[PDB]
């Protein structure tokens, strides 16, 4: 997260952290959408172009975890990876399109005041909130500059125009992402980075109190770079692949 | 049990910045 701040404790507690298990290093984001479900960007997992292709048994994930250099003992909690499950239509060769991917944890996690899953959005509640200038939350410990911190970042950044995030990048762009962050003109900054795929972009909303996860930190070029956008995966529009693996047979 | 944070939202506390978010809404 660049231009981000540090995240209050207990302000994104369905906030995940990918691992790498042996040797022990931070991958990527994820967010928690119920005990035994995690969220995460699909080239956190699978990117041939960066020989990415891990299993399961490769990884781990912590949760509720506030510090990366200590350990709140009765906190934070580290579960095993059952199984990874990949959006089918992953496109890794050319967009990225649908960068999305589940992991089922090995056990249930017990929540607590530092841990509980993030909403995923209906219907409605996507219909009135994904719209250009509503401003959605970022977190991350990525990348602080195109740097890592010790505290979770956290950044608010509107949501862009089609039009705008299109013409912005030369990469193609499909239904299944959508942008988000400052224009030039606006006066503030702020933007994802690399190492803050598959954190949450969630929004509050007015109706019920609640916090829902829209997008997926996906990609960029540069981070924070005037004329550029972040982008993200739409969760929405992926909401019918997402209740598939969780209900299944 | 989503979306509603112990720390904040049960207990009727708003974060430091959410309100930047609801403003957004206008
Ligand atoms: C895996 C994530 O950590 C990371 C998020 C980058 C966010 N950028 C900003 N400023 N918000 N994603 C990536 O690094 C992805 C994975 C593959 C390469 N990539 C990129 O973002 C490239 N910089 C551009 C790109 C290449 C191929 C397909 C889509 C985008
Ligand atoms: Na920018």
């Amino acid at each position: 997260i660049v231009e981000g701040s540090d995240a209050e404790i207990g302000m994104s507690p369905w906030q995940v952290m990918l691992f790498r298990k042996s040797p022990q290093e931070l991958l990527c984001g994820a967010s928690l959408i119920s005990d035994r479900w995690v969220l995460t960007a699909a080239h956190c997992l699978l990117y041939p172009p960066w020989d990415k292709n891990f299993t399961e048994n490769d990884l781990l994930v912590r949760i509720g975890k506030h510090s990366r250099t200590r350990y709140e003992r009765n906190i934070e909690k580290i579960s095993m990876l059952e199984k990874i499950y990949i959006h089918p239509r992953y496109n890794w060769r050319e967009n990225l399109d649908r960068d999305i991917a589940l992991m089922k944890l090995k056990k249930p996690v017990a929540f607590s005041d530092y841990i509980h899953p993030v909403c995923l959005p209906d219907r409605e509640t996507a219909a009135s909130l994904l719209q250009a200038g509503y401003k959605g939350r970022v977190t991350g410990w990525g990348n602080l500059k195109e740097g890592q911190p010790s505290v979770l970042q956290v950044v608010n950044l509107p949501i862009v125009e089609r039009p705008v995030c299109k013409d912005s990048t030369r990469i193609r762009i499909t239904d299944n992402m959508f942008c988000a962050g400052y224009k030039p003109d606006e006066g503030k900054r702020g933007d994802a980075c690399e190492g803050d795929s598959g954190g949450p972009f969630v929004m509050k909303s007015p109706f019920n109190n609640r916090w829902y996860q829209m997008g997926i930190v996906s990609w960029g070029e540069g981070c924070d770079r005037d004329g550029k956008f972040g982008f993200y995966t739409h969760v929405f529009r992926l909401k019918k692949w997402i209740q598939k693996v969780i209900d299944q047979f | 049990d989503c979306g509603l944070r112990p720390l904040f939202e049960k207990k009727s506390l708003e974060d430091k910045t959410e309100r930047e978010l609801l403003e957004s809404y206008i």
